[PDB]
């Protein structure tokens, strides 16, 4: 729904909260 | 097989292409004698003191039964003057 | 630019360390403080800013560099690196 | 503050070098001592403390870094080194 | 001109061809050879966008039958500024 | 024969330390009796966890375009049957 | 002693728990580590051949499971003077 | 001469052998051997340009079978003046 | 010693390598000039001397290294140096 | 570093093995061997709460397989002054 | 005899501990340094040595004392103790 450069990437990135 | 000494490196640009990749160089018998071109399979430096063989045996020293060579050199002399 | 946020991506070969550079600059407020040379062809470039600038760089970075050359080893965030871990953090490049 | 232990992890690698490395500095009372480009991708980054402290950070740092980049090579704790041992260990990163 | 060829190579013989080969065939300028470890060498060339293009168009088609061959060929056409600090001015 | 077959037999330690040549009366070795100085008493003192190339030699197989053909004629040396010499733009030499 | 004992590993962690076994196990010297390139490391320690011996059995069984392992173990009884000068003679 | 020819090898003793062939087989100057990493090594003469094609030939033929073995032998007859710049001149 | 015959071992790492060059100075008169990290892992020992105890030096060595470590990757001998390849020889380690 | 390491054992060569294990593995100092009596030996070693775990878990090791063997393996980590009198010293 | 080395055998009674000093000794070149009566039976014997030495001497006494009286309970070397262990190992036999 919001796009930008948080799209980017999904699964590629590990310091993120989500993976924390 | 003769006795011979290494004078410098011989190029020919144009040269036959079942020579292959081989090198060769300028020998003589001694600094003033008729020069002579040999096949190096050894490997050698201007000053050595080497032995070359000649007829069909320097076809086979240089690489093949069919190799066109007539001269070869198939070693270097330990110690000579 | 101010910010102790840390992004840091890591490539095999230069190529797809320098477009991941690239593309973070471009896409957020983060400085470049870094490219080292691991060994093994590792290749690792780092950038400091604040926590949602370094989000959205490391993203822009690892995708851009994805299919470059021969790829992307690690794209990684960390939002406050321990004072002790300043000491071996590139300053400038 | 440092110690008499020494906590040691290996990975390929820089990024989950630096993770593990934050992971433990952050985790127990230790202090980072080196960081070591071992060649060939291998990456070490050392640490000393007292033996509990060292315990718990090389813990924290192996959970950290096993999922980051090329990964996890070793994680390694001496309760005390040999003193010969010590002139192979740095005392300050450079 | 600034935009930014590079090319990425297994061993030092194939990056020299394509260095070669990119200045010969636009006018761009080399502006460094890295060694990058594990064997990559990447070089890389400044110049126009066009120029560019064609220079690492034909550094990849030189060096790719030379040695252990290529490994990528990349164009940036605008450099941001950041990205500079990282790159060598020189030879 | 005293000594085991180089090719069946690899030494733990190379060297002073081989024992494939069967030494007999009072050498060094040690029994399954004994206990100490090593196996577990070496390996059991420090905790460890273990974890989960690029090299001029994990290359030597890595794919190629075909070989250059050459298609000049004249004498010029034009050898086909020994190593691989590249010119300019890849051309075979 | 004068006798020569040497382990390679891959990785630094398997080395440095190499040395700390061989010096615990026996009368050693630890006398270099050597970054060899690649990943191998190698160090060595010197001391009477018997002592020698057990330490690098012990080095060899304390380091096989650490990391990426052991590459190789090695003794040297009486090291020709040549050798010497490629030797490390404090770590 | 303002050629130039490359050998590169897996590991130094082909890279030796290489450079002392082609150093044998013609009149050109040994301009460097640089360790590239990972085992690359590669040996650099600076000539004529025939004796380079001379030197060059020769020098592939004989480290092929030397340890590791040969990955390129490439010859450069006509050096660009910006490639210059990446070029030792005198071996370290 | 004198003689300008050269010998080279490479070796898959420092062990084998040091093995070979112990080898090779006990088993002819031969100076060991140089020990290189060539990277990769890679290492050479070069030792001059005359032909024939360059020979032996380097029979003995090939020998002796091949079943330690990761083990033996050349052994190389040259009667008569150029003096171009001077230039690149270690003369001392 | 007041914490105390015991490592009890059925007869005199697992203690010694005990006592040396415990030294090398980390940073305890080592205040007396007893006998017991009946072929019991102890062996005891003082020092800082983190090193006695690992001192002591690393001794368990050591002699567990060494002749008849290991009995117990005990920390307390801190001792009541009433205590050290019946410890010995050095 | 200088030696660093240690060697331990430990017998059930004390006709196999004096069998295994006997063959120890004529070995190798240790020195017995005690025969320690543990207390229930057991009792130990202790050489000294260099390592090699050590070695070949606690394996002849291991052979030679297995089937005498009630046996054999430990073999044991330590190629080289703790400093602080030196306090509990005797020097001379008593
Ligand atoms: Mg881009």
């Amino acid at each position: 729904r919001i796009t930008g450069p948080g799209m980017l990437a999904t699964g590629l990135i590990t310091g993120t909260p989500e993976f924390r | 097989m003769k006795i011979m000494q290494v004078e410098k490196t011989l190029v020919s640009t144009n040269r036959i292409a079942d020579m292959g990749h081989k090198p060769l160089l300028v020998v003589w018998e001694k600094p003033g004698a008729p020069r002579q071109v040999a096949v190096d399979a050894i490997g050698c430096i201007p000053g050595d003191w080497v032995l070359c063989v000649g007829s069909s045996a320097a076809r086979e020293a240089a690489g093949s039964k069919s190799y066109p060579s007539d001269l070869t050199i198939i070693g270097i002399i330990d110690q000579w003057n | 630019v101010t910010g102790i946020a840390l992004g840091m991506i890591e490539t095999r070969g230069l190529v797809p360390a320098i477009e991941a550079a690239d593309a973070m600059t471009k896409a957020a407020e983060v400085r470049l403080v870094g490219r080292q040379f691991v060994g093994g062809g590792y290749v690792t470039v780092l950038v400091r800013g604040e926590t949602g600038a370094v989000n959205a760089a490391v993203r822009a970075g690892a995708d851009a560099c994805e299919r470059v050359g021969d790829g992307l080893v690690a794209a990684h965030i960390i939002a406050r690196v321990h004072s002790e871990v300043e000491n071996i953090l590139p300053k400038a490049p």
